[PDB]
């Protein structure tokens, strides 16, 4: 919703949003945010922007192995729904992520 | 010694170039080999023995006209480093040619103006070719001439540019391209010679004959017209004019510096032979209104100076005779503020004759470069014009993205209405 | 006699906010583009841009004159621009959290800013300093308004509180709760009589200034409504959804009269023009089109 | 031109003639270089050819650029509009 | 010098580039086996632009061939010309999209987009300066219309100060190859319009309309067809390739053809298309050309010129030709009909002249032209897709590969929006 | 090629066999025999037809 709108607007992403569902799916945008959250462990260089299922499946594999390393969790089975594409993982991981990063509420 | 720099901008640039160092090689003997089988220092520098090089560059962003020069018939003529050529054009841009793509070649372009400049001891002005109708004749001419008055000061630039046509025009976008390339000539060139494609259009179709003329018709006798005011220069007579002398007899204020241009006999063999071509008979061509070089009516206007150059078997006396009819005739008028409004010059050779070209064998010309105050209606014209497509913002995303501002298209309609304006009080009674 | 007629593009980012000019046919739209842009609604071309944010614009208001338009963005900072000069007059940076919103008194003197320290801070042109600020919501301002004669101030919030207050001697004169979820956006009638609240429950609630009698109750989309607006004609309310659709609400014909689903993401802002026949709309699809 | 310089309205003119026609049409024409075309045109004539031939061939083969006239001294793909699928041929 | 990579989707891309390069490869000199059997200089000049030089002399195209069937490279191979392609750039599917924009785009023409820009990024940074990227498809397919718009997406992206040319052939009026047609054509065209710099429009039923009235062809081949589109490529690229006394490329008539950012959606015709009976008769003249030219039945869109009025227009012509000559009949076509010409633009027509005639022709010209006529073939489009989404038919088919009911009133509501603008101008 | 060959040649074939029909009726003179005048002169001036 407004929240993490304004959340993801604030990080001031290369990405637009537009169709969130569609946009994050490749792993470049919830890189982007690892990235801004911690710029010394997650890089840009390291990540290839790109619809193959290959390199979608290396991006959140790298982003899965840094996080769990880092401590931040994030569910599997939304990472798999972000990388089927099914309504509503995206967003669901969005939220997770805006409550993870700078804890707030969700109405 | 006396020496000028052409500088050719553009498409335009580079064949009117092609057809005016064709001639120039030919007056003074040059082989397309560049070997002459003292005349020659003002166009030519003789680089140690048995060779003449032209001192001039061709320079456009697009190669596809500066490789056909490196391949045609004059390949050892020009040095090959004075041939400049880019990856891709501006493509009808002012904001291409002047900001993105034109920068990073105008830097190569003054370090070989100032090879150019630091070869010939005294050299007398800059001569300018391009097409303000253009992306490279508009764009890098500008920025060229920028850099050219910032640098080399007070040396006088001439401006022979083709400005575009009220009736017929090859592009859509000559509107706003020559509005925009108006501020960059009106304070920077000293003297600016209307070209309009059209009425040398005219001009071939009823003095040469030729249903059907063809740009390298056109740049032919653009090159008479450039070569007869440079011939005082490389050839004695008896009437001579300079570069300083040419500006300070037809330029009575500093933002006045736009002449028109009439090239009196052009006629092919079979006009010839049945043309008694007097001097009296061929100057009452020079001042006719279809002879002239610009679509626009000199009687609209009137006339504030004009300048009268000579070639050939001309006496000064008939010179004089000439002059003092047109000044009895109604039909022209001038200025009540410059009684003595005529410049005279006299040359002592006969025109070449190209073999390719339509003109004949002349023993006499005339070329007549005039400032008059008709020239507000050739501004007045494209003023229509770039008003009515910039009323609703068409082709300007274009102008926007390439890094101009939207402010640069209304200061420079502003700065052409102040030129209209100025145009109408100086000539007013 | 609502469709779709003419469309404004040119961000590449999503829309936050927009606005029109108080008395020509101008929108000025603030995307995360970190710029402010200026339409014009008979051509569908713009006329001015302004540039200069470093983060993206969340908000951009007006003054009743249209001399000075203010722009709040994420980067905490609140830009006021002349638009005769296209001259950024002054740039104030005091806040340390994210600005929202901001609103210009009835003189245009002195304007109302929310930032994210949950507190309405107020901001003068010529002085560039805080003349007053108030605290009465727990959480970030969302939105901040104030009434056309008297110093009715409404300030709207996530912490599900709306305050009327008299920020003249910085303070609230009282909170309604309302609102059941946060709220993003109060809109008040032509009048200071009725103010109508954006909440995530997604319900126009027209309240009155301190009866705060909800005459009307009406459902919106499944997303939720941010973004509220009224007509000047004094029978239809504009409310935008995060869910794609514009609901025109009509105040004595069947509550809900019309909708308008031309737009495919998020909607953020909805105004109408003053003929009282457009209205402008924007979204999270960087297109503020202008509906019919 | 050459109906001008043609006095007897023959049709026909001779090889000094029409080397004076083109000299007046374009200075710097040779003799030769008129007579060639001349055999070009008309191989078995004795003396003088059509000018409404010699025009009407110097036109049928004039070219834009000069360069291109090196290879006067495989239809084409365009030139058929048709048998789209036989533009050349296997082996 | 300026070079142009040619990309290829579907079955029928792979066949309009294999009569594109057959016409080019002749005019160019260029054998099958791939050496040079030219007879005039002017071809080796600049060949870089379409042939990139290799080990031995051989010139291999700058073209890269894509399609989610794989056996219709194989028709690419059988084809003639059909030895010059670099195996490496025959990147190839398994499955098939089957006429669904959503397998071309999501599910299976992801697993191959890779590779595709894998070749792409290859190809570009080998030559200097690109020029533009060249792409002939198709809309109402699902490799050429899915496949090819997220190719489209994607170099728009990562290259953004390029050129884009899409040659894409849009579903016809009368008769339809395939049902789903305004499924696909709707979709492609709403990823077309903030993506391509400048599309071009053909149909198969305007290009049979030129076979049948013009050309006499009473029994068109299908390869006849791309015969008309490969002399139409080909000559949008002429002043690039062969020197002219007035030249222009892709971007100086991209700056000419479009006004505003949006109508970049042209209609484009051949014109020396004459028959072998009719060919002794007429007149190869420049005037003869240019009525010819601005002749309805010349241009191969559905959308009649005479509907709506001219926004711009562009002319490219080829040969021997008079500069003054060209440009009066340029007037003379706008003012004998000056209602059909939109008045806040003067000059509504570019003309560019250039020196080498395609070979064995002795003139030839081009017609690319804006107007405001083309939205014509996008509302009946968009009155079949009306038709078919609101009772939510063949939609199955699409909802099932990830993407929802809402990305079809994306579709739907710009393609409105385009013909809302196109329809402002004409009155 | 040879399919698309022999798609031109039966075009090339219909076209060479219409054109040969014309020719062949208008060397005999049997076409146009309504608008063959009679008496084997020219009717207008008084000469013998070739
Ligand atoms: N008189 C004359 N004008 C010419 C000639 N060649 C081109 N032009 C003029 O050039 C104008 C078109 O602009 P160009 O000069 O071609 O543009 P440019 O300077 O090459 O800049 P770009 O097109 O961006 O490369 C036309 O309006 C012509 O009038 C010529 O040979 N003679
Ligand atoms: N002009 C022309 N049209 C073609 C050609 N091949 C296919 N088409 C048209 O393309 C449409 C089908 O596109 P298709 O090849 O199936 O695209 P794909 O399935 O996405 O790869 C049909 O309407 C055909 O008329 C061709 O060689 N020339
Ligand atoms: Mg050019």
């Amino acid at each position: 919703h407004r929240d993490v709108l304004k959340w993801v607007q604030g990080l001031d992403l290369s990405q637009s949003l537009k169709n969130c569902r569609r946009d994050v799916a490749n792993g470049f945008l919830v890189a982007e945010i690892f990235s801004r959250y911690f710029p010394a462990d997650i890089q840009m260089h390291s990540f290839a922007n790109a619809a193959s299922s290959h390199f979608k499946r290396d991006n959140w594999t790298q982003l899965q192995a840094f996080c769990g390393r880092q401590g931040i969790n994030l569910p599997g089975d939304l990472v798999e729904g972000c990388v089927q594409g099914v309504h509503g993982a995206a967003i669901a991981l969005l939220e997770h992520l805006y409550e993870a990063f700078t804890g707030k509420k969700v109405p | 010694m006396r020496e000028v720099i052409s500088i050719h901008i553009g498409q335009a640039g580079i064949q009117v170039g092609n057809a005016c160092w064709e001639l120039y090689c030919l007056e003074h003997g040059i082989q397309p080999d560049g070997q002459m089988p003292d005349a020659f220092n003002t166009f030519f520098s003789e680089t140690g023995a048995g060779k003449h090089v032209p001192r001039c560059i061709f320079l456009d962003l697009e190669p596809t006209v500066v490789d056909e020069v490196r391949t045609g018939t004059y390949r050892q003529l020009f040095h090959p480093e004075q041939l400049i050529s880019g990856k891709e054009d501006a493509a009808n841009n002012f904001a291409r040619g002047h900001y993105t793509i034109g920068k990073e070649i105008v830097d190569l372009a003054l370090d070989r103006i100032r090879k150019l400049a630091d070869n010939c001891t005294g050299l007398q002005g800059f001569l300018v070719f391009n097409a303000v109708g253009g992306g490279t004749g508009s764009g890098l001419g500008s920025l060229l001439l920028e850099r050219l008055s910032v640098d080399y000061g007070k040396k006088s630039k001439l401006g022979f540019t083709v400005y575009p046509s009220p009736q017929v025009s090859t592009a859509v976008v000559e509107p706003y391209n020559s509005v925009l390339s108006t501020h960059s000539l009106l304070e920077h060139t000293d003297v600016a010679v209307m070209l309009d494609n059209e009425a040398i259009y005219d001009i071939c179709r009823r003095s040469l004959d030729i249903e059907r003329p063809t740009y390298t018709n056109l740049n032919r006798l653009i090159a008479q017209v450039i070569s007869s005011l440079t011939a005082s220069l490389r050839f004695d007579g008896a009437l001579n004019v300079d570069i300083t002398e040419f500006q300070t007899n037809l330029v009575p204020y500093p933002r006045i510096h736009f002449m028109l241009s009439s090239y009196a006999p052009i006629i092919s063999a079979e006009k010839a032979y049945h043309e008694q071509l007097s001097v009296a008979e061929i100057t009452n061509a020079a001042f006719e209104p279809a002879s002239m070089m610009v679509k626009c009516d000199p009687r609209h206007g009137k006339y504030m100076a004009c300048c009268l150059m000579y070639r050939g078997d001309v006496v000064p006396k008939d010179v004089n005779a000439s002059v003092a009819t047109i000044k009895t005739k109604r039909t022209i008028q001038f200025v009540d503020w410059c009684p003595t409004g005529f410049k005279c010059g006299i040359n002592y050779q006969p025109p070449t004759v190209v073999p390719g070209g339509d003109l004949a064998k002349v023993q006499r010309a005339v070329c007549m470069i005039s400032n008059s105050t008709a020239i507000g209606e050739i501004f007045s014209r494209l003023d229509h014009k770039f008003d009515l497509m910039y009323a609703k913002r068409a082709f300007v995303h274009w102008y926007v993205g390439e890094g101009m501002e939207e402010g640069e298209f209304s200061e420079a309609r502003e700065d052409l209405a102040a030129l209209e304006k100025d145009f109408e009080e100086v000539g007013a009674e | 006699m609502l469709s779709l007629n003419k469309t404004f593009k040119g961000h590449l980012l999503s829309v936050a906010n927009l606005a029109l000019h108080p008395t020509k046919p101008i929108l000025v739209t603030a995307s995360d583009d970190k710029t402010w842009k200026m339409w014009h609604m008979p051509g569908g071309d713009l006329i001015m841009c302004g540039e200069g944010h470093k983060d993206w614009v969340a908000g951009v208001d007006f003054h009743p004159a249209g001399t000075c338009l203010a722009s709040g963005g994420g980067d905490s900072a609140v830009k006021i621009w002349d638009f005769e000069k296209q001259r950024c007059v002054t740039t104030f940076t005091d806040h340390k959290q994210a600005i929202w919103s901001v609103r210009f008194h009835h003189l245009g003197e002195v304007v109302a800013s929310g930032s994210l320290d949950h507190t309405v801070r107020l901001w003068d042109l010529p002085a560039g300093k805080c003349r007053m600020a108030l605290r009465g919501h727990v959480d970030s301002v969302n939105d901040l308004a104030w009434q056309p004669f008297s110093s009715s101030l409404a300030t709207a919030s996530s912490d599900k509180t709306v305050s009327v207050w008299d920020a003249r001697a910085g303070l609230c004169t009282q909170t309604y709760y309302g609102h059941q979820n946060s709220c993003n956006g109060v809109s008040f009638n032509i009048l200071g009589t009725q103010l109508a609240s954006t909440d995530a429950d997604g319900v126009v609630k027209l309240w009155d200034t301190r009866m705060t009698a909800e005459v009307a109750t009406i459902n919106t989309g499944k997303h939720p409504a941010n973004k509220s607006c009224f007509d000047r004609s004094g029978q239809v309310l504009a409310v935008a959804c995060d869910d794609g659709k514009v609901k025109a609400y009509s105040t004595t014909d069947g509550v809900l009269q019309a909708e308008l689903a031309g737009h495919e993401d998020a909607v953020q802002a909805v105004l109408f023009d003053p003929a009282g026949q457009y209205l402008v709309s924007c979204g999270s699809d960087n297109t503020f089109r202008l509906w019919s | 031109v050459f109906v001008r310089n043609d006095l007897t309205r023959c049709g026909q003119l001779p090889v000094r003639d029409m080397t004076r026609c083109c000299q007046a049409l374009v200075p710097g024409i040779s003799e030769r270089q008129v007579a060639a075309v001349m055999a070009v045109v008309d191989p078995n004539s004795a003396g003088g050819v059509d000018y409404r031939a010699f025009v009407q061939k110097l036109t049928e083969t004039g070219v834009a650029n000069p360069r291109m006239l090196h290879s006067a001294p495989a239809t084409g793909a365009l030139t058929r509009f048709g048998e789209g699928g036989s533009l050349t041929a296997p082996d | 010098m300026r070079e142009i990579v040619h990309i290829q989707g579907g079955q029928c891309g792979n066949q309009i580039g294999a009569k594109f390069w057959e016409v080019v490869s002749d005019e160019h000199g260029i054998d099958p086996t791939g050496t040079y059997h030219g007879d005039s200089d002017l071809q080796l000049e600049r060949i870089n632009v379409y042939f990139n030089e290799a080990t031995g002399g051989r010139y291999v195209p700058r073209a890269i061939l894509m399609d989610l069937e794989p056996g219709t490279m194989d028709s690419v191979r059988s084809g003639p010309y059909g030895q010059i392609f670099r195996p490496d750039n025959f990147v190839f599917g398994q499955t098939g999209a089957g006429n669904n924009w959503a397998k071309g785009h999501y599910t299976e023409g992801a697993e191959l987009i890779d590779s595709v820009l894998d070749v792409v990024r290859k190809e570009a940074e080998s030559c200097d300066c690109l020029q533009g990227f060249q792409v002939c498809h198709s809309l109402g397919g699902g490799t050429g219309s899915g496949m090819g718009t997220l190719l489209i997406s994607k170099i728009r992206e990562e290259y953004p100060d390029r050129m884009m040319l899409t040659f894409s052939v849009v579903p016809s009026p009368k008769v339809s190859d395939t049902v789903v047609e305004p499924y696909n054509a709707t979709l492609s065209v709403h990823q077309l319009v903030e993506n391509a710099d400048e599309c071009m429009v053909l149909d198969n039923e305007a290009l049979y309309d030129i076979c049948f009235r013009t050309l006499k062809l009473t029994t068109p081949t299908f390869g006849d067809l791309n015969h008309l589109i490969s002399a139409v490529m080909s000559g949008i690229t002429c002043c690039l390739r062969f020197p002219g006394q007035l030249n222009a490329d892709l971007r100086k008539l991209a700056v000419n053809l479009i006004p505003f950012p949006r109508l970049h959606f042209f209609m484009v015709g051949f014109t020396p298309l004459t028959s072998r009976g009719s060919q002794q008769y007429r007149a190869l003249t420049v005037p003869e050309l240019t009525q010819q030219m601005w002749d309805a039945k010349n241009m191969m869109c559905a959308a009649d010129p005479r509907h709506g009025r001219y926004l711009t227009a562009s002319a490219l012509f080829r040969g021997r030709m008079s500069t003054k000559e060209v440009d009066e009949q340029m007037l003379n076509v706008q003012n004998k009909n000056s209602s059909y010409f939109v008045e806040w633009i003067p000059n509504n027509v570019k003309s560019s002249v250039c020196d080498i005639p395609p070979k064995g022709l002795k003139m030839s010209a081009t017609f690319i032209g804006n107007s405001t006529a083309i939205q014509e073939m996008f509302k009946r489009v968009s009155e079949q897709f009306t038709a078919m989404f609101r009772r939510k038919a063949f939609l199955h088919w699409y909802t099932g590969e990830g993407m929802d009911e809402m990305e079809f009133t994306e579709a739907e509501s710009n393609m409105n929006d385009l013909v809302s603008e196109y329809q402002q101008y004409q009155d | 090629y040879h399919r698309e060959r022999s798609n031109w040649e039966t075009q090339a074939q219909a076209a060479a066999r219409e054109a040969a029909r014309l020719e062949a009726s208008r060397t005999t003179g049997t076409g146009a025999k309504r608008n063959q005048g009679s008496e084997s002169y020219n009717i207008i001036s008084l000469n013998y037809n070739n």
